[PDB]
């Protein structure tokens, strides 16, 4: 999976 | 803004960093992340360069940090990041960087890696894998959570699996990592060791020896099902292997665990409790007695007849691997039918794939020759199992599949009826 | 009888 920084 | 990428290449160190901050911004909105719109500014190998050694480590953090929801993207979005040497750098910067700076890398690395195989094995090709162990000797949970996570990617993979010379260098850590207080860290330790069992015998002894299972066990208990379902499923992918492999799992007081799992509210997992505890009958005579003994029996026959298809599925399994050792002790048979498994057995007939049509009808025949070497014995007229099979309405049912278009199954049929039922 | 996956 990915993710994202916020 | 034109104007940002025209200081982004400013020789100015203070436009660059104000640049490179207003970029990083627009990229970590809370909505649609213009990434297409930067990467098309051409501004993404600029990036890059600021993260290189002599670079001021803010500009370096915030570069990365723009890089890396960049490369959150799509495959297409990651491959301009990859494409432009990123990943070396983001490598050496677990070594040099600050602890915010590692932070990034280690998530733009998670990023990368969770693209695709070629990208998780081209991470570990750069031999990120040394650094990354080293950041787990730090003390702060937020930074060892994000490289547990990306630890996670870089095992999981089973098309074409990741090099087992590197990745099964992190089995220690994790052995450590299935003790955290953090739930987060905790749950991706476990998924993580699940795609390490995913192997060869080579993997599951690796595992062995570094004392998970045991641990892993405690684990099946935990009250979110977050940390359940990973951890059944290696547990699940240990008892795969040979018997003694099996053995150090019974001996964690597996069983007993499993007993309780089979009453879980989430359907996938009662599935899975099966799955495993049919790969335990699959072993020696004792290890079928294990079973009895832990009187997992009973409620796997109220599965047999009314859970979903796809935990039934398992749970015949299960009760059919046992009536195998029924040639060694026939009592486990007596006990097995005393239990009623008969008539869910038959029923099963009824709904079941060609493939659970082969194992039901394995059972009942092995049912049905104890049940007759005791016809002998006892002296007795009649086939007790043969008439409890009639009266379920096994007896019919068996007769219809001499109409199937497998052989395997026809033939086993007629055999069936004729040696019992004429 | 042992199954893998």
């Amino acid at each position: 999976k990915k993710k994202r920084k916020v | 803004l034109p104007q940002m990428t025209q200081q982004l290449n400013s020789d100015d160190m203070q436009e660059q960093l104000s640049a490179t901050v207003k970029f990083r911004q627009i990229l970590s909105r809370e909505h649609r992340p213009p990434i297409d719109v930067v990467i098309q500014a051409g501004v993404v190998p600029r990036l890059v360069e600021f993260m290189r050694e002599n670079q001021p480590e803010m500009l370096q953090l915030e570069a990365a940090w723009a890089l890396t929801n960049i490369a959150s993207g799509t495959s297409a979005q990651t491959k301009v990041v990859v494409d432009a040497d990123a990943v070396p750098l983001f490598i050496q910067l677990l070594y040099t960087g600050s602890v915010e700076v590692k932070e990034q890398a280690i998530w733009a690395l998670g990023n990368v890696a969770g693209d695709s195989t070629d990208y998780r094995d081209y991470v570990l090709q750069c031999n990120a894998m040394e650094p990354i162990l080293g950041l787990f000797n730090s003390n702060k949970p937020s930074l060892i959570r994000t490289a547990t996570w990306t630890l996670s990617n870089l095992c999981r993979g089973k098309k074409p699996q990741p090099d087992w010379s590197v990745v099964s260098q992190a089995l220690p850590t994790l052995a450590k990592l299935i003790y955290s207080m953090d739930t987060e860290t905790l749950v991706d330790a476990c998924w993580a060791i699940s795609y390490l069992s995913d192997g060869p015998q080579e993997a599951i002894q690796a595992v062995i020896d570094v004392r998970i299972p045991k641990r892993l066990v405690e684990l099946l208990s935990h009250e979110s099902t977050l940390v359940q379902t990973p951890a059944l499923r290696a547990v699940g992918n240990i008892v795969t292997g040979n018997d003694l492999q099996t053995q150090v799992v019974i001996n964690a007081g597996v069983l007993p665990a499993l007993r309780l799992l089979l009453s879980s509210p989430k359907e996938n997992i009662k599935k899975e409790a099966c799955w495993t505890i049919s790969n335990i009958t699959a072993g020696n005579t004792e290890q079928i007695q294990a079973v009895i003994d832990a009187n997992l029996i009973p409620p796997l026959v109220k599965l047999l007849e009314v859970a979903e298809y796809k935990t039934k599925k398992e749970a015949c399994w299960a009760i059919s691997n046992a009536s195998s050792g029924g040639l060694q002790r026939p009592d486990i048979i007596r006990y097995l039918v005393s239990q009623g498994c008969i008539k869910p057995l038959c029923d099963l007939l009824e709904i079941a794939d060609n493939r659970i049509i082969e194992v039901t009808l394995d059972a009942l025949e092995n049912i049905i020759k104890m049940g007759e070497a005791d016809k002998e014995a006892r002296g007795l007229n009649i086939n007790e199992n043969a008439d409890f099979i009639e009266k379920a309405g096994g007896m019919e049912k068996i007769f219809n599949c001499q109409q199937n278009e497998n052989d395997k199954i026809y033939e086993k049929a007629y055999k069936i009826i004729e040696t019992y039922f004429g | 009888a042992k199954k893998a996956a």
